């Protein structure tokens, strides 16, 4: 609201564990994501070399 | 509007308008935490003198303006 | 005639939706997704107001609601009914295949993933509401409507996204209301407004979601020009959590035009004049951004005088347009001569026009920069010039008012000059060559940091088109 | 067609407001006559407007205004009986060439230079609106293509003649796709001397000057400006893109320029004045430049349209030559060179130091005149940046399009 | 220093030129993948039939 | 309503309280609140009075500002109690402008130019801006020298230089990456 | 349009289906045209000729003392006059 | 995997690579990235011992990436 | 390559202007490059 | 939550990805010394 927390009371500072559970599957996602590109990137670059 | 009425309450030197300044701030810690950051320096003040029994109070409306900041 | 063509519009409108859902659901890759709904929501309301608005309402109710259905059955009431033209058998089919809303969900209702479809149909409305013009009340029944979606139906990345417009409409509907004219619930409302969405933006930081978080910045910040409480906007600016990762080129100049405007009253003319040019850079134009980019040439200009060095009178005929930068071609000129009177003039004159682009309170500090900036041509164009002589040229009193004004303009560091008062002239100071100096180090190491940020992020961007098309249905 | 210069010449001194008042009325009269010879009255009635509100007016079809400064020309209820008269005349003539030509013999070719006959016709009595509409009728229907390429030219001549350079712009498109299909190096040279006179009225001046020198070589003067203004006009265009060391190389000692010689006053005052400049005569110089003003700028059209940038131009280029030839000189010393007063040469110095084309700075105090001019590392230093700066920028924003995408 | 900047610069072009060979390479390999499932089914089709 | 006649007393004063503390930030932010609020619907509460003062020093002329306050301390709204902060203020201001005009003046120069009734005043003042007054001339250039080193003690100056050493290396190590 | 014109926005990012709706995005909470603001309110429009080249939105080029007068034929001619005066009292 | 590397002396570098494979017998589909790269380096031990490590990892029950990998 | 003092008659000279030998091959290496980027930027952007 | 401990171990084996990244750039290295190396045996035979 404006000085009760009456929106976004679904998920989110519930309890605790339940904000643990937000925070770290979008870290997850992004994450595996970042990892799989970057690995690809260098892979192209060290097959430029041997080759 | 600001928060400007709500940091204007601790300020002011009467004990009891400090205890006052709180009572209003806790309610609106998460809604406006960009326009009470001015004087959060008078809410950790608050925490270092025991005469104050809204030592507990000042912590536990200051600890949640980092968090919202994303601190 | 009526119940087929609306028959066949309804269930076309949920097919198209259904996919883009899907579409999102499959990793992530935020952008893409996204555009398919831009390209969409103009599409889908001309079709809609063809063959009577009464279209929409076949998809109002075939999606579950909250209180949406209401608030559009007002209107087609007040064009005369039109709930007899749109019935049911062609305004209300789940049947038994989903292509007008899978039959499962409906049924079941715990299983149901209606919220993106029923973010993008409340949209509609609004926009429709929005054309007419309809204040106050237009305001509370918006607010209603967008908030039990967040609530009803799980927040996501995904969900955010499309509420993402939702949050656009309702915050821009309350601007003009309170530019219209104060009011006893413009006052009170504000205060909800401000907070709600200064709510959700650390909730998108938990979310990691930077398309989010770009559009809920924007909108409090041009609340705090409006109303002109720009003692907020600067607490605003202290703090800096603006992304540029899944946050839109057309979104970046939306940023920088503002902040440009909070720079200016810290009266640090400097990196205001930075973000003009480079809210320009990220600037796309076509037509659709022509108001925008009017005013950004205008806002240049401004910022130019204040550090006092004048543009040129060139500077405005080679701008594409000079068909609403006559006043500010005028004020280039008037503070160029060091010429008072032609100040007085226009200022009085462009009033009206000045108070509307928040350009009037600048021109208070441009009175005072006449003078300063009329210094900053003869110091110039003449080395070594007597106290007197300057006293000749721009009308001064005394030759001691002549010191008071070009030491305060040094500091700031207009004239870049020292005043000799035993041998009773002003010696404007040299540049010499900068070539031997360690000067032209500090510029290269600008260039050279940004060509080495670009070799590394071109590899990134190989790889992303490649997953982009491998997710994507055969061609 | 040919007329249309001489004509136009004549007409823009009554226009003018700035000229000598005995060598105006002399001009009233020439001009008004070769209306009534040929007929022109339609741009006449063109002529009327542009002057409103000017000296020099006289007219009977509008209003007279105040100011006037001739009175020995006007309209005519003979002039437009004479109007009258040869419009209906010319219906009658163009009817048989159509009829005659469609029907007994080749509709496509012949009749289509009976159509370039007519656009002759419109452009000798000054209808610009009829001519262009049957040489497009000449397009249109067979012709040879070196015809195509002269009906062309000819659209062309009406921009300069009505005087607005949009009109000629659109036409000289289709003359260079044309000229180098067909080859031709006969119809180059008119082409030269055309896109020359457009640049001329234009901005550009820089490119003037070589296309200009080049139609000194070979010319045709058959719809087309008299030698005498070219010759002028190259005089000009060589101050404007040359430095003085390369005046008196590639402008002066051209002998197509000296096989006239001067032959007019406004050929001998920019000839006086080219000279002075190289010869490092800094006395007859600024007495040159008042007759520059008089004779070339405001007689001719095209450059009483930079009349004003021609002041600016040519203080700037005197004063580019002597302070990187001298260093810590006295104004008092230039002026009675200049032949000036100081209190003007303070002030013409001070218009060109802001913008940074002397780059100099001036002692008021002892009125020592400095010199500071880049021309070192510092200034290679300078140059690089301004291209490097670009270029980096270029590679921002294509590199950020590429990578969106 | 100067020098190297621009030698920075001319790699920024060639590794620019890098992007380009497999942006181009990633529309003709996604257009021929898609042909030949389309192409197999009517292979298949055929079999099918009788 | 929510109006009372010492609503605009309060306006005018504390526009002059910002001032001279220095927030003249705040004071231009300040000022576009007020200005749709009362100055362009109700005209002026005594607002031309802080807002001219903003406007001299920003013009750089301390002459008419000086005076203003002079004629100020002859007028009552309260605006005696911020004439005298303004004073004070003014002072400082004009002590940070004059260290690159000058390099050195007589102590009756000084004495005129930043606005004094005594020579103890003047020299005071001198001193606070560490200047010998010694020869019966200041040196404004020893004040300079020593802002220098205080920068060249700390490691906030000695990296923002960047050195040439520092460059190289890690210019070398993206490359090498 | 400024430094940074008009045409190097449309070719850098390119005007799409995609985009259009967000730069409406941009018009709107910006509240408006400005373009549409002046000539409704004004009854009046920008720079118009003086002599060509001088003013006036165009693709020429211009002075820096445009606005400045042609008095500058008066000047020289008194200057000489002027100058004779001085020398020879 | 440092070691494989590190070394240069080729024993060394072959035996890096079978050890591998006992430790990842949890994973069981990581194993082929792995060792990826290491049947197409050039030094013929790194490509002797990248046999050993997908055999001893999908060992006992097939999977048809593993022998993609060893073709 | 001089210039002269008409405030004391002074003649200065001086042999050439030092300058950049680099820098003028380096203003020629950016004209070449540059045109290069135009067809980089043509091409991969047209495919979409 | 069930997904929630089976990601545990999920993104332990994510870890091993990681490690595979920071491997990639000691084979790099290891290759661009050796290129040289490998020129250099063919610069003897061009030579003398």
């Amino acid at each position: 609201a404006a000085v009760t927390s009456s929106n976004i009371v679904l998920e989110t500072h519930e309890s605790g564990i339940k904000p643990y559970f937000e925070q770290k599957i979008q870290e997850t996602e992004l994450k595996i994501r970042s990892k799989t590109e970057n690995v690809r990137r260098l892979e192209a670059q060290r097959n430029a070399l041997n080759d | 509007t600001t928060a400007a009425p709500l940091l204007a309450l601790l300020r002011e030197n009467q004990d009891s308008v400090k205890t006052y300044a709180l009572e209003s701030i806790n309610n609106v810690v998460d809604q406006l935490w960009s326009e009470i950051s001015n004087e959060l320096p008078d809410i950790e003040a608050l925490y270092d003198d025991d005469t104050f029994s809204d030592r507990e109070m000042a912590a536990l409306i200051a600890s949640k303006v980092y968090y919202n900041l994303g601190e | 005639l009526h119940h087929s063509e609306k028959k066949y519009a309804e269930e076309d409108q949920v097919q198209e939706l259904l996919k883009v859902l899907n579409e999102i659901s499959k990793t992530t890759l935020t952008l893409d997704p996204r555009y398919i709904w831009r390209s969409l929501k103009d599409l889908s309301s001309l079709r809609n107001q063809e063959l009577l608005n009464a279209e929409t309402l076949c998809f109002t109710v075939n999606v579950l609601y909250p209180d949406s259905s209401s608030f559009k059955k007002n209107l087609l009431k007040f064009i005369t009914s039109n709930h007899k033209s749109s019935v049911p058998g062609s305004a209300e089919l789940r049947n038994s295949y989903p292509a007008s809303f899978y039959s499962v969900n409906t049924e079941k209702k715990t299983i149901e993933v209606t919220a993106e479809i029923n973010c993008f149909m409340h949209l509609l409305v609004q926009l429709f509401l929005w054309d007419s013009k309809e204040l106050e009340q237009l305001v509370e029944f918006n607010r209603k409507v967008v908030i039990p979606n967040l609530l009803c139906y799980y927040n996501l990345r995904s969900l955010n996204l499309i509420n993402a417009k939702l949050w656009f409409y309702i915050y821009l509907s309350h601007e003009t209301l309170a530019r219209s004219s104060e009011e006893i619930n413009s006052d009170n409302q504000n205060i909800i407004l401000r907070s709600t969405m200064m709510k959700f933006l650390k909730i998108a930081s938990l979310k990691h979601d930077n398309e989010t978080k770009a559009m809920l910045i924007n909108l409090i910040l041009r609340d705090f020009l409006n109303n002109g409480e720009v003692d907020s906007a600067s607490d605003f600016i202290s703090k800096l959590e603006y992304p540029h990762t899944d946050v839109s080129s057309s979104l970046e100049a939306r940023y920088f035009f503002y902040l440009s405007k909070i720079n200016a009253i810290q009266l640090d003319y400097s990196t205001a004049n930075e973000y003009i040019i480079a809210a320009i850079r990220k600037a796309p134009h076509n037509s659709k951004s022509l108001g925008f980019l009017q005013q950004s040439n205008k806002l240049h200009c401004c910022i130019q005088l204040l550090m006092g060095d004048i543009p040129e009178l060139s500077f405005f005929h080679q701008s594409n347009m000079q068909k609403s930068l006559l006043p500010y071609y005028h004020l280039t000129k008037a503070v160029k001569l060091g010429d008072l009177k032609k100040f007085t003039s226009t200022i009085t004159k462009y009033k009206q026009l000045l108070l509307k682009d928040d350009t009037y309170q600048l021109c208070v500090r441009l009175r005072s920069n006449v003078i300063k900036t009329g210094i900053r041509i003869i110091s110039l164009t003449y080395k070594k010039i007597s106290l007197r002589d300057i006293c000749l040229k721009l009308n001064l009193d005394s030759e001691q008012t002549v010191e008071y004004m070009v030491s305060r303009a040094i500091r700031d560091g207009v004239i870049e000059a020292k005043i000799n008062h035993e041998d009773g002239f002003i010696e404007t100071t040299e540049l010499l060559n900068i070539y031997d100096s360690e000067d032209p180090q500090q510029v290269f190491d600008e260039r050279i940091k940004f060509a080495n940020q670009l070799h590394d992020e071109y590899l990134v961007s190989m790889r992303y088109p490649e997953d982009k098309k491998t997710q994507q249905n055969e061609k | 067609r040919v007329p249309n210069y001489e004509v136009s010449e004549k007409a823009f001194l009554l226009t003018q407001s700035k000229v000598s008042i005995e060598q105006r009325k002399e001009a009233a009269e020439f001009v008004l006559a070769k209306i009534k010879e040929e007929e022109m009255a339609p741009y006449y009635k063109y002529l009327c407007e542009e002057y409103l509100v000017n000296n020099g007016q006289s007219d009977l079809e509008h209003d007279e205004k105040s100011d006037s400064l001739n009175e020995w020309i006007k309209f005519d209820q003979e002039l437009y009986n004479e109007l009258c008269k040869k419009n209906e005349s010319k219906i009658k003539e163009l009817n048989e060439k159509i009829q005659k030509l469609e029907e007994d013999d080749e509709g496509e070719l012949e009749q289509a230079q009976a159509w370039i006959n007519l656009g002759e016709y419109y452009a000798q009595i000054g209808d610009k609106d009829n001519a262009e509409k049957t040489l497009g009728k000449s397009l249109s229907k067979a012709i040879s293509t070196g015809a195509k390429i002269d009906v062309m030219l000819t659209i062309a001549r009406l921009g300069f003649f009505y005087n607005d350079q949009l009109y000629v712009k659109e036409k000289l498109e289709a003359v260079n796709s044309m000229i180098e299909k067909g080859g031709d190096w006969e119809r180059r040279n008119r082409y030269k001397t055309y896109y020359g006179i457009h640049c001329l009225a234009v901005r550009n001046f820089k490119e003037a000057a070589k296309l200009l020198v080049d139609s000194l070589a070979t010319f045709t003067s058959i719809e087309l400006t008299s030698y005498e203004s070219i010759a002028t006009y190259a005089s000009v265009t060589g101050l404007f893109t040359l430095e003085r060391t390369d005046l008196k190389s590639k402008v002066i000692d051209s002998p197509e320029l000296l096989s006239l010689i001067s032959t007019t006053a406004a050929l001998q005052s920019i000839s006086s004045l080219t000279i002075s400049l190289y010869a490092s005569d800094y006395a007859s110089y600024f007495p040159y430049l008042l007759e520059t003003y008089a004779n070339v700028l405001i007689p001719c059209k095209y450059l009483n349209r930079h009349a004003d940038f021609f002041v600016r131009e040519m203080r700037r280029k005197v004063y580019a030559q002597l302070l990187e030839s001298y260093k810590t000189l006295s104004l008092k010393s230039m002026a009675s060179a200049f032949g000036v007063s100081v209190a003007f040469l303070d002030n013409d110095l001070g218009k060109f130091i802001p913008n940074k084309q002397l780059n100099c700075v001036i002692d008021r105090v002892n009125g020592i005149v400095e010199t500071n001019r880049p021309d070192n590392k510092n200034a290679q230093y300078h140059l690089l940046v301004k291209q490097g700066d670009g270029l980096l920028t270029k590679l921002q924003k294509y590199g950020a399009a590429v990578r969106l995408t | 220093i100067n020098i190297s900047n621009n030698l920075q610069k001319a790699l920024t072009v060639k590794t620019n030129d890098e992007l380009m060979v497999i942006y181009i390479s990633n529309l003709v390999r996604s257009i021929i993948a898609f042909d030949d499932l389309i192409e197999n089914k009517i292979q298949n089709k055929k079999i099918q039939e009788q | 309503l929510s109006e009372s006649d010492k609503k605009s007393k309060l306006i005018s004063l504390y526009l002059l309280n910002l001032l001279s503390q220095n927030n003249t930030t705040k004071f231009h932010s300040e000022l576009q609140y007020l200005d749709k609020h009362i100055k362009n619907l109700e005209d002026d509460s005594l607002l031309s009075y802080p807002i001219k003062l903003d406007r001299w020093l920003m013009e750089g002329s301390y002459q008419k500002a000086w005076d203003l306050l002079q004629s100020g301390s002859q007028n009552i709204s309260e605006f005696d109690s911020f004439t005298d902060i303004l004073k004070s203020a003014i002072r400082d201001e004009i002590a940070k402008n004059t260290e690159l005009s000058y390099d050195f003046l007589p102590l009756s120069n000084i004495k005129a130019l930043l606005f004094f009734n005594n020579e103890k005043e003047t020299e005071k003042f001198a001193l606070e801006r560490n200047w010998p007054i010694v020869n019966s001339k200041v040196y404004f250039n020893n004040q300079s020298k020593e802002k220098a080193d205080y920068e060249d003690e700390m490691m906030h100056e000695e990296d923002q230089k960047t050195n040439i050493i520092e460059k190289a290396m890690d210019y070398a190590i993206s490359i090498e990456n | 349009m400024s430094t940074d014109v008009a045409a190097a926005q449309a070719q850098s990012k390119i005007d799409l289906t995609k985009k259009k709706n967000e730069e409406i995005n941009k018009k709107s909470l910006e509240e408006d045209d400005e373009f549409e603001d002046f000539p409704i309110d004004t009854w009046a429009n920008g720079e118009t000729i003086k002599s060509n080249a001088v003013t006036q939105t165009n693709i020429w080029e211009e002075n820096w003392d445009d606005v400045e007068v042609d008095d500058d034929f008066t000047n020289e001619l008194k200057a000489e006059l002027d100058r004779y005066k001085r020398e020879n009292q | 995997l440092h070691v494989a590397v590190s070394d240069s002396n080729d024993d060394v570098r072959r035996a890096a690579v079978i050890a591998l494979g006992f430790v990842l017998l949890r994973d069981y589909t990581t194993v082929p990235r792995i060792v990826q790269l290491l049947s197409k380096s050039h030094n013929a031990h790194v490509r002797c011992g990248t046999a050993f490590a997908l055999g001893i990892a999908c060992a006992g029950k097939g999977l048809q990436s593993a022998i993609d990998v060893l073709d | 390559y001089g210039v002269l003092d008409q405030g004391n008659g002074w003649l200065y000279v001086y042999e050439t202007p030092n300058q950049d030998a680099t820098y003028d091959s380096a203003l020629e290496l950016v004209g070449q490059l540059n045109k290069v980027v135009d067809q980089l930027f043509e091409k991969a952007s047209v495919l979409y | 939550s069930d997904i929630y401990f089976k990601l545990k171990k999920l993104e332990k084996e994510y870890e091993l990805l990681t490690l595979q990244e920071d491997y990639i750039k000691d084979e790099q290295r290891h290759l661009k010394r050796e290129l040289k190396r490998a020129q250099e045996e063919v610069k003897r035979i061009q030579s003398v």
